């Protein structure tokens, strides 16, 4: 049985792993961090107030100019908005309103959204006709597009329902690079700063660190208990966190390999739909689904403050690129800006 | 896209003329109309605008009682019902599609224009009316407004334009800073409060025109008068 | 006070504001149903009687009131992860295969299927249509294959409408909250026109219910 | 077949054996680092006066 | 003396109570909440009670005034008719809710279909249009208004104002039992329990506080010509009753319909 005998491997070189990053763990975050003063009381007020979605929204994604901001929900629109206004440059009709995620590209010309239809749609925002109109639809996917993220105008990732994420490109229409090994299926997806590597995090409880030119999986970072639902990178790039049904944040090092800090509390039971840092890294901002966000203390491991403005499940948050305000979606129809 | 205007010849003092501007290959209910104007050797005047959804109507003092614009959004046409046409309206008159959103370029398409022959502002001051052009050589023309157009949320309204002889005119610059699609990078906007600058680094041919200078911080839009680029 | 470009940025929002409530009000008229059930349960045969690749939509309308059927089975992932997007529906149209009993235990995964979606946290009040397809095969499958080998607990006759009434027996038995859903079943045939006005008549009690919720009778 | 999948495995498990990694402590002062060479410039930890923030 | 005084504070409290419940229903349904087509007759039952509320304070707060402080404040007598029209928009908006609630349940199809858009929005300004109308007309003839009128001509005018009354009445108990014969015939998935004793609730509210003010006001005062007896302890009652109801009227039809979830 060369079968039977291959798991042994498996196994052996799993508990090589194991033990590899057993050996690195010299002094845990909490032991570096207990001379840092903490962030004190974060008390952010609801600025902005963006009612225009019919149903419960589950994307949102920052413009790089960090003033326009695209949501998507299930009345078959999605929304960009001038988020120092609350004006609607925008409204794109749908052709299959079951819409789970949206993305808007780094140039601002482009915004990508998808969900049960298994095709990730892209919208040319800078059109001469003066509409906005589909550029291309990437289909041969075949499940549920859990996010779509632009590398630049002609690069964009997604993650799915068949556990597999793919990068395309879009001009030509076809996948170019297919990233496999994921056991069930993929949820969230993450983006470095320099666009030359990401994560996705799946529901096999498993964080994987890709490779976007070469197209192979390099690290995989376990940890968590049920679904990771949320993934996002440290600024610097050298770290991510995560976020799952365990009512627990955690986040990873891509150079030590592991488990760094734990983000959990006794009062919160409920799952975690969406993480973001901020911009220097010191305090990340969890959406849960018993209806408010917390924003941790990265280092600490402490609440800095509740973001308590959100009347249903807060399915989706960002932090502008600058840094200035967060905007939390929710499932009660209303996108609300905090600073 | 294409506006195509028509309804123009000669008409009796007095009288009375409906022009029209057919629209064709943009979506034409989505876009503010203007009319803007130019008197046979003079420069730009604007008339009226519509706006989108007809919800929003202003006119240019000098014919307000006595024009009428309007728009036919399922047919794509936009309509100017003028009445007792007096010896100042002989001009030619064009048609001029712009958006207003964030980021948008406004004034960015004008029509071919129709030919009619009749038998507290803020003033804008173009301040040469011509200069010697060397092709090849940097030329750097200017413009003043009588109010600072830098309004309190950062933006100033100052809009450029090119009229080739013989053509319609384009937008080169819009809102000071800010190229148009289509428009080459010699162009080059700047400028301060109520003192604007349009820079031409490296001047090829068919940058040879006269060009103008438009606010659009408050209505009634006023031009200037217009530097003319010679050879 | 705005420039004169925020006025007409903020009447272009107006009118966008007013093509959304026309759209909203368009989409709040039409009722929704979500299609569920194994393949090869005839659903296929479903979506003919009403009409004569992740999700499938399929539009018809019925005594002035526009349907909206939803079959999400074509696609397959993990169910939990995407079955919220359809809370909210009008009703839920499930379709068991009578003839299925025999064939693999496969009556048994359609059971823990309905238990699934029966019992689930966002179908707490969705009153279910449980359509039972393919009788009359039932109806010749019975008189030769015992019913007994898919329940083992059975002591009835090997009749049509005594069987065919333990079936919904059980089928009715799988959900715990009896008070808060309706479930309304049907036994249809390949060839009969009755099933479309049974779904108009499932869904008029939904309207009703929502009607009174938006009068704030609750 | 079955087995293809599980040298796939092994093969994976095998690229991610020959992975360079530091120390913890090390990683976590680089956080640090970053968190403090970048904190006068964060808006949300820092609350800003009402006149430069446009919310 | 000291007997009216008794049932006039209890007026003021009512009055306050009902106050803050109307301007916090105004307020929510106005700004802060999105609307129904039937959240347009909450905001405007509401708004018609606030103008009824608002002139109780008013005159309960003069006659602590002119009792203990003897200032004797006149007042402008175009008020009594204004607090007539807001008491009978009031009315009309409850019985026009229990209407809309009949056709809903009558008629599903159509309801959620084919109804106009603004079709609550004219329907209250016809019935506001129209108590506005009984209301100055009323006024004019019996002398609160500029001009003074004929007590003759007014008791023909304000028997029309009761009839109106009646037949609001009758139509907010036709088109509630309706419903009921509705419901209790062939529905199955509502809750019937809490349906039938809401109705009921809202049926004796309207038929025992809503009602015996404008019975009292209008048709009760002519025909009995029985002064002594009537003023002294019939009145203080009946404004203590509508004045209870106009309070009651949020709780029972927003609040309790809005809040239950929380
Ligand atoms: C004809 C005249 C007397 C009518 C004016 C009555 C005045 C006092 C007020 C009281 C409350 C107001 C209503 C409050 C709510 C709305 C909903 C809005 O979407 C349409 C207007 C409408 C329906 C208002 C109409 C005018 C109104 C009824």
């Amino acid at each position: 049985s060369e079968l039977d005998q291959l798991r042994q491997e498996a196994e052996q070189l799993k508990n090589q792993i194991r033990d590899a990053r057993k050996a690195c763990a010299d002094a845990t975050l909490s032991q570096i961090t207990n001379n840092i003063d903490p962030v004190g009381r974060i008390q952010m007020r609801t600025r902005r107030t963006l009612r225009g979605h019919l149903a419960k929204i589950y994307a949102m994604h920052w413009g790089t100019d960090s003033r326009l901001l695209v949501s998507a929900s299930q009345d078959g629109k999605l929304i960009i908005w001038d988020s120092y206004t609350t004006n609607k440059v925008h409204a794109i009709p749908l052709r299959s309103s079951w819409v789970m995620t949206c993305a808007y590209a780094p140039s601002g010309n482009y915004v990508a959204c998808g969900g049960l239809d298994n095709i990730c749609s892209i919208y040319n925002l800078k059109t001469r006709e003066g509409n906005v109109r589909v550029s291309r639809e990437l289909a041969g996917h075949t499940g549920y597009l859990s996010c779509c993220r632009f590398l630049d105008d002609n690069q964009i990732v997604t993650s799915s329902g068949d556990t597999t994420c793919a990068l395309w490109d879009i001009e030509t229409g076809q996948q170019t690079t297919t990233f496999t090994g994921h056991t069930g299926d993929v949820m969230s997806l993450s983006l470095a700063p320099d666009t030359r590597l990401f994560v996705s995090g799946a529901c096999d409880a498993s964080a994987k660190l890709w490779d976007v030119r070469e197209g192979m999986c390099r690290q995989t970072f376990t940890g968590h208990e049920s679904d990771i639902n949320a993934i996002c990178f440290f600024p610097n790039g050298n770290a991510f966190a995560t976020g799952s049904d365990d009512a627990t944040c955690r986040l990873f090092d891509l150079r030590a390999d592991q488990e760094l800090m734990t983000y959990s509390h006794d009062n919160i039971i409920c799952g975690i739909t969406s993480v973001s840092f901020s911009k220097s890294g010191r305090l990340l901002l969890a959406g849960y689904d018993d209806f408010n966000c917390n924003v941790w203390d990265a280092l600490k491991a402490d609440r800095a403050g509740v973001l308590a403005g959100h009347d249903n499940r807060v399915s989706c948050l960002g932090v502008t690129d600058d840094g200035m305000a967060v905007a939390t979606g929710s499932w009660d129809s209303f996108l609300k800006i905090w600073n | 896209v294409q506006l195509v205007e028509s309804g123009g010849g000669l008409v009796q003092p007095g009288g009375s003329r409906k022009l029209s501007c057919s629209a064709s290959g943009f979506a034409f209910s989505s876009f503010g109309m203007h009319w803007v104007r130019q008197a046979p050797e003079k420069g730009l005047e604007w008339v009226a605008y519509i706006s989108s959804g007809s919800g929003t109507i202003y006119y240019a003092d000098t014919v307000k009682g006595r024009f009428t614009i309007s728009r036919d959004d399922p047919k794509n046409t936009l309509f100017l019902q003028m009445t007792s046409l007096r010896s100042e309206d002989t001009a030619m008159y064009y048609c001029v599609r712009s958006i207003y959103y964030y980021g948008s370029s406004p004034f960015d398409f004008w029509g071919q224009g129709t030919t009619l022959t009749v038998s507290a502002d803020i003033v804008m001051t173009q301040a040469t009316s011509s200069v010697p052009v060397t092709p090849g050589e940097s030329v750097s023309i200017s413009c003043r407004s009588s109010k600072s157009l830098l309004h309190s949320n950062g933006n100033t309204y100052l809009y450029w334009f090119l009229q080739r002889p013989g053509q319609s005119p384009q937008l080169l610059i819009y809102r000071m800073s800010n190229l148009a699609s289509g428009v080459p990078d010699r162009f080059s906007g700047s400028g301060s409060g109520t003192a604007f600058t349009l820079t031409i680094s490296r001047l090829e041919a068919e940058d040879v025109g006269v060009y103008y200078c438009m606010q659009h911080l408050e209505y009634p839009l006023t031009f200037g008068a217009g530097t003319k680029l010679e050879l | 006070t705005l420039s004169a470009e925020d006025k007409a940025a903020v009447e272009r929002s107006k009118m966008i504001d007013r093509n959304l409530r026309e759209d909203g009000e368009k989409a709040a008229r039409e009722v929704k149903l979500l299609l569920l059930g194994a393949g090869e349960s005839g659903k296929s045969t479903i979506v003919k009687q009403m009409k004569i690749t992740g999700i499938v939509e399929t539009h018809f309308t019925f005594k002035d009131l526009h349907f909206k059927m939803f079959d999400v089975g074509g696609q397959r992932s993990e169910r939990k992860k995407w079955i919220h997007c359809f809370e909210g529906v009008t009703a839920i149209i499930f379709c068991v295969a009578l003839s299925d009993y025999d064939l693999v235990n496969r009556m048994h995964e359609s059971m823990k299927l309905f238990d699934s979606i029966c019992n689930n946290k966002w179908f707490t009040d969705t009153s279910i249509i449980l359509f039972l397809n393919k009788k009359d095969l039932f109806e010749e499958k019975i008189k030769k294959s015992p019913l007994t080998i898919c329940y083992p607990e059975y002591a009835g006759s090997n009749t049509y409408e005594e069987a065919a009434a333990y079936i919904q027996c059980q089928f009715e038995d799988l959900n715990k909250r009896k008070d808060t859903k309706e479930i309304y079943t049907h036994f249809t045939c390949a060839t009969d026109t009755k099933n479309v006005q049974f779904v108009f008549d499932a869904v008029t009690d939904v309207i009703i219910k929502n009607n009174l919720k938006d009068c704030g009778l609750f | 077949a079955s087995i293809a999948q599980a040298r796939k495995l092994v093969e994976q498990l095998k690229m991610e054996a020959n992975i360079d990694r530091i120390k913890v402590s090390k990683a976590a002062a680089d956080l640090m680092a970053y968190c403090e060479a970048h904190a006068k410039e964060d808006p949300l930890l820092t609350p800003v006066p009402a006149s430069e923030n446009p919310f | 003396g000291k007997e009216t005084l008794i049932p006039v504070f209890l007026i003021l409290f009512i009055a306050l109570v009902g106050l803050v419940g109307n301007g916090f229903v105004l307020w929510l349904l106005g700004f802060r909440m999105r609307r129904n087509a039937f959240s347009v007759y909450v905001l405007s039952l509401a708004g018609a009670d606030f103008l009824f509320l608002c002139f109780q304070i008013i005159n309960c707060l003069v006659y602590l005034s002119n009792f203990f402080c003897s200032i004797s404040i006149n007042f402008p007598s175009f008020f009594t008719t204004v607090m007539t029209c807001a008491y009978l928009a009031g009315l009309s908006m409850l019985s026009t809710v229990s209407t809309e609630r009949c056709l809903s349940v009558l008629w599903p199809i159509w309801y959620r279909c084919r109804r106009p858009r603004h079709l609550s929005a004219v329907v209250c300004v016809l019935l506001w249009a129209l108590s506005l109308l009984l209301s100055i007309l009323e006024g004019k003839f019996c002398g609160f208004l500029f001009s003074d009128g004929d007590s003759g001509w007014c008791q023909t005018f304000d028997f029309i104002t009761a009839a109106w009354l009646i037949f609001l009445f009758m139509v907010l108990c036709g088109s509630s039992l309706a419903l009921l014969v509705r419901i209790l015939c062939g529905s199955r998935g509502l809750p019937l329990t809490r349906l039938y004793l809401t109705i009921l609730l809202t049926v004796l509210v309207f038929l025992l506080c809503g009602l015996p003010f404008g019975i009292q006001w209008f048709l009760i005062l002519w025909i009995w010509k029985d002064s002594d007896v009537l003023f002294c302890h019939i009145h203080p009652v009946s404004v203590v009753l509508s004045s209870l109801n106009s309070s009651a009227n949020p709780i029972i039809y927003f609040f309790v319909g809005s809040f239950r979830k929380q």
